[PDB]
């Protein structure tokens, strides 16, 4: 799809930012970056999803819950936790002000997110 | 800050009047309220009248959504002529309104 | 979660909005009870926008702002289908704050009764379908 | 003046108000009545503190930014005498979106007939008079 | 009450937003950066423009719904001043998703540090004064 460029380009940036994580600590604006650029590879990752269905005749995905729990239900991801926790963080973007919010979110970044990104590519 | 007309800069002037260019129905529209007066701050509502016979509530209510997309700062007050009825606010409009449009 | 208890709480707007709208299929109204099925509209359409938000922040979208961008939404994810008649309805509301015009105010009862009702039950029974437990 | 062609358009909103008044205290009102009535209210306060706005932008102000700013200068300079109802009708205009519930219309009309209305009227007066 | 526990959240949001412009406006930024100024203007603008909605549901507007409509009543009743300023903070919000492409990520970072801060803090003075 023409889709999975833009995706395949967004979690570069990303592989970049947390290769760059793995080196040296992240400074705050870093965090935030990181933080956005997870937004960015996400909302591609789960609209690849619901195109990919929607090629399938499956018009009924709705939103990003939607899409991932199909997928992980044919298959498409193994870890739909790991998920479900991705939207779990995307709604809390617009409280990473607080210092607690935004590490949490980075850690689950660094820690699962990236990995399960990259996977999904590799299926895709 | 800078203006053309009315304390409005001329893109949103020139916007508004894109938005009329799409509905033959509109003769015209005329400029009333502070912006027609003058006595307008910064943040003063625009207020119009479109002077139409074609133009139903339906016309009207598809306008006013084309116009907030427009994402413009100020509020639009449109209404059509031929559905008011407050003698006071005609008053005002044929003699103090400016014309702000003018379909060709 | 969320958008369920709103849910509920727009059933019920909507079964007196429904009462309104079959009494004036039965004879017509006065100044007043027009007056009152408006206000029975406004506040069913305030909770309709508010379960397209709550459910697509359920979803995961959490950039939805306001009315418009929940009936965008709505529309484009395939909730409702008569995009521009919800459209409409935004610009229907709040005529409190906007002057006062007969003519209109007839027009606005004349949509309701004609096409709001039926995209506000279409909506609801989309909405209890994709509900699945409490 | 603007605030006294407001103040035309609010005397036409209070007079249907008045009406509506009138036959609540003639007979009951159903369900649908009520929500009609809490729109009349409605139009009748959002022109009264427009009103109110004119009429202080004429004095020289421009911190009126709500229907709250607008009461409590109408309260400070004696257009209003009874800041509290109005605080109420405030209270009420909030409330609108749940009128659905019957208790709520129906603490909104019992304020509307018992208090908003003769405020309104002698508001309407007080500016007849300036 | 409610307005302005959003307002102290706003002065929270823009404190770590002014931290990352002033770094901005002394020397170049990484594209790890810009995207990090980009998620700080975005919470900082929610946090704003739920500042406007709330406010005005205190002065008994409860027609507000999203950021266009606070945004337009605030520039209206003098909350705010460059109105247009605002609406383009609302279409740099839109583009959040396509900040992976580096031109439309430059575009908002310059529109961040040229307009959008000193707004923000104007904003912010504005709102502290009528506590």
């Amino acid at each position: 799809q023409q889709r999975l460029n833009n995706y395949a380009r967004a979690l570069q940036q990303l592989s970049l930012a947390v290769n760059l994580a793995q080196t040296r600590p992240l400074s705050d604006l870093e965090k935030q970056g990181l933080i956005q650029a997870f937004e960015f590879t996400h909302e591609l990752a789960w609209n690849v999803m619901k195109d990919y269905f929607f090629f399938q005749g499956n018009s009924a995905i709705t939103g990003s819950r939607d899409a991932t729990r199909e997928s992980f239900n044919k298959g498409l991801i193994k870890e739909g936790e790991i998920w479900m926790e991705m939207i779990k963080s995307r709604n809390q973007t617009s409280h990473t002000y607080n210092q607690s919010v935004a590490d949490e979110i980075v850690k689950n970044i660094i820690n699962f997110y990236h990995t399960s990104f990259q996977a999904f590519l590799e299926k895709m | 800050q800078l203006n053309h007309l009315y304390g409005l800069p001329s893109h949103a002037i020139e916007a508004l009047k894109c938005v009329f260019k799409e509905y033959s129905q509109i003769d015209n529209a005329i400029l009333y309220g502070s912006r027609a007066k003058g006595t307008y701050h910064q943040g003063s509502d625009i207020d119009l009248c479109l002077t139409g016979n074609l133009l139903g509530i339906t016309e009207l209510l598809a306008i006013e959504n084309k116009i907030d997309d427009l994402l413009l700062p100020w509020k639009v007050d449109i209404s059509l002529k031929h559905t008011i009825d407050n003698p006071d606010l005609l008053e005002h409009i044929e003699r103090a309104g400016i014309l702000f449009y003018t379909k060709e």
